[PDB]
């Protein structure tokens, strides 16, 4: 019986770990996307404050 | 002189001293009545039993909780139990300390009316106080500033909170809680053979939610799992062997509290009326509420109920604001924690309402002021 | 015999989601903070674009 | 093709054909196995004898009933009763015949897909569907709207329904039924003297109950008057001779539905039930659940049920419905006439569960969707 | 031809056809949808039911206003509703009449634009033309200056006339109305032990309000003559028995109009928004405007409104200027007895938008010319 609930603990443990491990893969995949959207702004601005400069320069 | 402070839940009593860690006295909230005939002449037959007395001889009474959702509908039997929390669990006599009890918000004006009658005429308690649930909570959380989502046995509410400041408009209370969870569960049980129907084997089923259960973090794919594989199912032996084994029960019995129309009901979980407990506050003070939601009460402690909130607020709200779930190790007694803080208090102790301004106003001062 | 095979199982199970929880806490921390100066260069480029705006309505 | 209805209960099967206005056969759901030893050689010993012809050689028989509480609970002899249903008592070929089985609710799961399971392996059904009482009774009372209460051989429940939508967590099983109360009247027969112990003669108790068995109005001063005159004595003629006479049994034996306490039951009786699974029920929709009480089922049969029912249901009630207890003469056969009228419709044709579902889809195909 | 008058509103339906006295159906504006299973095969149950067919099968549906707050957050069901109004209530062909439509004051843009996209292409009506809800009501009263307060069930609203002509800056748009007292009250009624949660259960105190309440004439010193005597409870009996009584929410509930701080709103009482709308506009104009101060809408229609209304505005005032509260008795039908008058004017047949003219200018030739 106390190998029962060794045992007993083990398995909330594991349930547990495994349960914010899904979590934080959702997590992590999550920051990758928006990593992706973060460079796709940066980029848009680039272009954005770019053509005004060329505007500015020109005149 | 030291204060009592008894918050009393409709599934558990917890009695103790303003000052202390943690609750001395905690015992089930019920009080049972025995039904067969009794033959042996001399064995000292008791009329009643209340606490966790009535938990042991179980098997032979029939048990009746004297608080159905958060409203006491048995006086006497609530008299009972108040009278057996002061004399036989605390051992200390009444007339000699301050009581520092606790209601939740949006019962009826009796209940507070009677509480107090009682206390200052069967008890004559020096002075008293009837504090809110989820006040004390943010006390012990540590916090001034958060909503907190408070569920016990018969009532689940929450109750923003901004520097100290009520937003009494705001408050959402919901008639869902462990007992109607245990009832689900009782129910759902049957669909597997497994058939529970005395109020005793109600307090077995309510051992195995309590042992058992967890909230899926996703439910549908969840349920999808259990169906294919058979790694889900945990077994239970009840107090006679016999053992069984539950499958998808695990997590369709907590479930409930997202999907309310499982037993009927038209509400919504508790993560949508905590987001529209939210948008119904000022929009300054919004930011700060959805990081500082505060889980409390024997309720939500389910495995992963913390996960799934999150989740669920996290869709619901904005994809800027940062939502934050503090659902501490601790959080079944932060009531009571959060109530012994209080009565601690220096600056609390010209708030007690003391018998004599009972003896001049009648019960009704008690939400005349305090 | 099964109760020492199982508790050998979970305890293994335990230490490698132990380091995946780790190594995933990290590496999610630190996209993260990427995705923090990403936010921040977002300001900076809207800004100067706003400046840039500012030029071209004046001249 | 015409379509087979065999509503199978817990102690009386009744099959027929849909379209019909009365089961074509009525046996008792029984299967008998020899136990004395066999003595005359060449007399062409049968191994085990089902429905009513195990009933006349029951003098040499041990009775057992497959059906317990509802659940299917020996599934072999389960499978012998539906043969000889089929070939000996309705003689048809179950190869060309969907086949409306029927079912209580709240019972496992394993009970609907092991009927189903059983159908189409060893008989064959082109198509079959699993109804539930209470919603053909409900069609054979000509109603949409009425909380049903119905009392066989092993269960009672109530099911609210309201312009045809079911309120399934209102449903109340509960699982004293005829078989309850003949144990219970075969325990007080002897303290008059008489001593029946055997299944035959539960046979023949069961027939006692069914012949001078009736519901007192007012279970008090009934008691009283039958210990004050001899008015109340009838008496009965056993198989042999042997006239006893029987006095308060015959009401003490079905009051036991209003008082499941005499059997050691923690539940309540039959009228508070049903009021509770009314009380339930939406606000709006309880006024017309009290006027439309339909009684169905054998157990609800006895004499002065209506009006002991009417009169529990109206105390516990506000003082302003009308309580109308609808109690069909006929009532005995309400799921089996509700059934045949439901395989009748012509909307229905789509529902049955065809062959080629369940060769896709396994058993669970059963309540799965349908 | 004739045309047809369509106030919508936020609680009622009002329609019917432009000439007559009053509206030839009023129905409330709600979509009902079954919650629960549906068992009776063949009972053709419909997907949706509206108006008050939706308030008779309460029990079973959950209902839904397609209207918020004057603005329409629900297109496919106000499309229904428009449906609903026009085929099964009015039995008429949208093909062959003009229809005036009515909206408030100080509402997005995007509201008109749909509603007339709608009109114009899902009912092909020949013209429409989207009036404003004060002015209609002025026309009713028989007026051309004043400032009439319009209260509803989603807006209250104040638009000051002078001779004909609107002072757009002087509109004061306020956001309580008959469904915030609703609300309301279905808060303070728990204090008494009464719980309504249910959206059924929400008409149900909806009726209560509509029955009971009404506006004390001196907040303070009712308060304590409730609490006094016991003079002023009465008695509503819920549609199942269950009789209730209330005390001071009767004029707890309406007072929230002139407190708006009661459910946590920021804004002044109607009275006082009244008297700064009316200080707004050029100081020769306001002493006409002193005398004719209109009411309108379904929530001025408790007892003792126009009482307190005209005592509040005169201590606000001048104490010279003759206050003076116009208050029909069928002014719960100002708007579309207005609506009538006007679509019946000979000189108003120019301002109709045809159809032609939308399909030139698109949906947005609404607010560029009408
Ligand atoms: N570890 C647990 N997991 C799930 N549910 C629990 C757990 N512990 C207690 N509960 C539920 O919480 C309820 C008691 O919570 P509690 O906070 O004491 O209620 P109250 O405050 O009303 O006394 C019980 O009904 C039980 O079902
Ligand atoms: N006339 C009667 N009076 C009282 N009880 C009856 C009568 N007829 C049948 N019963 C009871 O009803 C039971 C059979 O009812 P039935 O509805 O056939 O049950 P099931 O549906 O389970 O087969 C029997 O156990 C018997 O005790
Ligand atoms: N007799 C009454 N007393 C008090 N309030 C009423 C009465 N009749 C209706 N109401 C309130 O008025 C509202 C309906 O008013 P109505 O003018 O139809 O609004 P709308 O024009 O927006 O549909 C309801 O919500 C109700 O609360």
């Amino acid at each position: 019986e106390k190998y029962s609930q060794k045992e007993d603990k083990y398995e909330e443990e594991i349930k547990v770990l495994s349960d914010k491990l899904k979590e934080a893969e959702t997590r992590a995949e999550f920051a990758e996307r928006s990593v992706t959207k973060l460079e796709k702004s940066i980029d848009d601005l680039e272009d954005e404050l770019y053509a005004q400069k060329l505007k500015y320069k020109a005149i | 002189t030291t204060a009592l402070v008894c918050d009393n839940g409709s599934g558990l009593v917890k009695a103790g001293f303003a000052g202390d860690d943690a609750p001395r006295a905690v015992f089930p909230s019920i009080v049972g009545r025995p039904r067969h005939q009794g033959v042996m002449v001399g064995m000292g037959q008791k009329d009643s039993y209340v606490g966790d007395e009535a938990q042991s001889k179980r098997g032979i009474l029939t048990l009746k909780y004297p608080i159905e959702h958060g409203i006491i509908t048995n006086w006497d039997d609530m008299e009972k139990i108040w009278h057996h929390t002061f004399y036989n669990e605390l051992r200390v006599a009444p007339e000699e300390h301050p009581t520092l009890l606790t209601e939740a918000p949006l019962n009826p004006k009796a209940n507070r009316e009677k509480m107090t009658q009682i206390m200052f005429e069967t008890f004559n308690v020096p002075a008293m106080y009837v504090a809110i649930q989820a006040v004390l909570s943010l006390y012990a959380s540590g916090r001034t500033t958060g909503i907190v989502l408070d569920s016990g046995d018969g009532v689940t509410h929450n109750v923003p909170i901004y520097e100290g400041y009520a937003l009494p408009h705001a408050i959402m209370r919901l008639d869902l809680a462990g007992r109607d969870l245990t009832d689900y569960l009782m129910k759902i049980l049957t669909e597997r053979g497994y058939s529970f129907v005395t109020t005793a084997e109600r307090e077995i089923v309510r051992d195995i939610k309590e042992k058992l259960c967890y909230v899926a973090l996703d439910f549908e794919n969840e349920m999808a799992t259990a169906a294919s594989s058979s790694s889900l199912e945990k077994s239970y032996e009840l107090p006679d062997g016999q053992v069984i084994t539950i499958g998808n029960e695990r997590f369709r019995c907590p479930e409930t509290l997202f999907q309310p129309s499982f037993i009927g009901m038209e509400s919504a979980g508790i993560h949508e009326t905590t987001y529209n407990s939210i948008m119904k506050c000022d929009i300054d003070i919004r930011k700060d509420l959805y990081a500082n939601n505060v889980l409390s009460g024997g309720t939500t402690m389910y495995p992963g109920i913390a996960d799934r909130m999150q989740k669920e607020i996290t869709a619901l709200a904005p994809s800027t604001m940062k939502i934050k779930i503090i659902a501490p190790p601790e959080r079944k007694y932060s009531v009571w924690i959060g109530g012994s803080i209080l009565a601690s208090l220096s600056t609390f102790q010209q708030m007690w309402i003391s018998k004599q301004e009972y003896d001049e106003a009648g019960p009704s001062i008690v939400h005349r002021k305090c």
